[PDB]
């Protein structure tokens, strides 16, 4: 038995925690989780290798930074989740989420997750976004911030779908067991 | 339910951007359907059926330019609205995403995986689709795989023709606000009603693909003249909401065998003078050059009259028009072609006539195996 602090950051109302409740209790949140953060652990399998995660669900606040920043110390890898319903989470994953992180983690392994992939093709999220003058983040765009961020991957769940959960904290894991070049 | 068309095209200038070409009337993109009355309201099925046919060149492909101006296909975007005809819906508020068809442009994601045992061949049908078909099959389905590609209308509906909507409802309609009528009559006619809307339905046109093996790229572009082959400007109003045109242009069916285009167009002249004029056709190949755009020539001609001689406006129903070919001076001359035989049914009488009394009728075959169809609908 491994375990890996996988501290899953990302805004509100983006999906960190749907995707960790389709994961450690299999569920999705119908509604906006209101977090501080939580203690989870499950049993999954990584290329083979089965893995023990001890997760933490943190907010995506802007108040209880100094907590999710006490979070940021023992993880292993950093889940960072977004809403490609609102890719202005991707731009804040640009500019506080992955330099947080990294400003309390460097070097340390980075998973880049877009929440909601199965809204790029839903007509409300492209009718919302186009209204909004912004579209739903393309996977060359979430791309673009792992290149540009050094994220190991940049994956896409749909905790509604419950789309590549298991996938996503799979590939958080693996982004420590085999380091990416 | 009737398989038809009822309210003229209501016509939008849109702009390059995908957005509106006339932003003025951002506000105002406005269209009131009139002479609503008690089939109306209990037609089965009504369905306000947007399209866009693309202005500019003929493709968005990379590496050539075309004649700016090139009305191109791109689909269709339908939703019955016979709820709302009902009332139901009764909002102001409610501005109805309307999900959009793009004739279906499908090479993008099914390429890039075949592999192994390669026997497959087709053609390119993502526009070539006969209109008919593709009407019929947003008819029958009951999804759009736009993606957001869609456009936004907030709709009602209300009692009262112009005035008493334009009087108790000003407020939602102006003087300036578009107007679409249904097309056709009234269960009312008041005496002096008069209008002149001839709404012109292009319902397809058949085209040998001649020495090109790319059935040349017909472009109907016809002309309005006076018995003297003297063009007149607006004479043919593309659609609602929008003044005519001096000459009128058909969407380029890309080397297509039998174009269908569904097409509308409004004819309304002084009608003690439409009485004595003519009309002109040009079907040029618009092959993918601009200097060969403009140098071709329309390789087929035709030209149709309004009245029949005997002064009687031309009967509605479909009327068939030949593409006559050759020289056109023949058929450009200011009476000279009006002497000649300018569509099928009169060439089939006058065929006829000179069965019984053969006079001289030697019919040119540049009246060839390319035709045209127009069926004239006269809300005179
Ligand atoms: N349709 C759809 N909605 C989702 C999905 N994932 C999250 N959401 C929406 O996101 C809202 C908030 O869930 P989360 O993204 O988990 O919120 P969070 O990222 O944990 O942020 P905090 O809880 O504030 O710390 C929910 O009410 C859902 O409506 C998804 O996969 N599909
Ligand atoms: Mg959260």
């Amino acid at each position: 038995m491994q375990s890996i602090k996988c501290v899953v950051v990302g805004d509100g109302a983006v999906g960190k925690t749907c995707l960790l409740i389709c994961y450690t209790t299999n569920a999705f949140p119908k509604e906006y989780i209101p977090t501080v953060f939580d203690n989870y652990s499950a049993q999954s399998a990584v290329d083979g290798r089965t893995v023990n995660l001890n997760l933490w669900d943190t907010a995506g606040l802007e108040e209880y930074d100094r907590l999710r920043t006490l979070s940021y110390p023992q993880t292993n890898v950093f889940v960072i989740c977004f809403s490609i319903a609102s890719p202005p989470s991707y731009e804040n994953v640009r500019h506080k989420w992955h330099p947080e992180v990294c400003h309390h983690c460097p070097d340390v392994p980075i998973l880049l997750v877009g929440t909601k992939k199965d809204l790029r093709a839903q007509p409300d999220t492209l009718r919302r976004l186009k209204e909004q003058g912004q579209a739903p983040i393309t996977p060359q765009q979430g791309q673009a911030l792992a290149k540009q961020i050094h994220a190991v991957r940049y994956l896409e769940c749909s905790a509604l779908q419950q789309d590549g959960v298991k996938e996503v904290f799979a590939e958080a894991v693996r982004a420590v067991l085999n380091p990416t070049p | 339910d009737q398989s038809t068309f009822i309210s003229e095209n209501y016509l939008i200038r849109w702009g390059s951007n995908g957005m509106p070409k006339e932003i003025e009337k951002l506000n105002n993109l406005q269209a009131v359907f009139t002479d609503l009355s008690s089939m109306d309201l209990i037609r089965p099925r009504v369905s306000l059926v947007c399209q866009i046919v693309r202005v500019g060149h003929m493709e968005l492909k990379e590496g050539k330019k075309h004649t700016c101006g090139l009305r191109r296909p791109f689909g269709v975007a339908v939703m019955d609205i016979t709820d709302i005809i009902h009332g139901k819906v009764d909002d102001e508020e409610k501005q109805h995403f309307i999900p959009f068809q793009q004739i279906a442009m499908e090479t993008y994601i099914r390429q890039r995986q075949l592999i192994m045992s390669p026997l497959i061949t087709s053609h390119v049908i993502g526009e070539n689709e006969p209109l008919t078909s593709v009407l019929n099959k947003v008819i029958a389905a009951k999804e759009v795989n736009h993606k957001g590609q869609g456009l936004w209308v907030s709709l009602k509906l209300l009692p009262g023709d112009l005035t008493q909507v334009q009087k108790n409802f000003s407020h939602l309609v102006d003087r300036s606000t578009a107007i679409a009528r249904k097309m056709g009559f009234p269960e009312i006619i008041l005496p002096g009603d008069v209008r002149n809307d001839i709404y012109v339905t292009l319902i397809h046109g058949e085209f040998d693909k001649g020495k090109k093996k790319t059935p040349k790229n017909v472009e109907v572009t016809m002309s309005v003249h006076d018995e003297e082959g003297k063009l007149l400007e607006k004479a043919i109003h593309p659609g609602a909401g929008y003044e005519g045109i001096s000459e009128y242009k058909s969407v380029v069916y890309y080397q297509v065998k039998q174009p269908c285009w569904y097409e509308t167009v409004k004819v309304s002249i002084a009608i003690e003078e439409v009485t004595r004029c003519h009309i002109r056709f040009t079907f040029r190949h618009r092959s993918s050059q601009e200097t060969r755009d403009k140098s071709e020539r329309a390789f087929g001609v035709a030209f149709v009259k309004l009245m029949n001689p005997d002064g009687t406006t031309l009967q509605d129903g479909r009327h068939d028009l030949v593409v006559y070919k050759g020289d056109n001076k023949k058929m450009e001359d200011a009476k000279f072609y009006l002497t000649l035989p300018g569509t099928k049914m009169e060439m089939e009488e006058k065929e006829l006539q000179a069965s019984k009394n053969l006079v001289t009728f030697t019919p040119s075959k540049d009246s060839t195996k390319d035709s045209f169809q127009i069926a004239t609908l006269i809300c005179s």
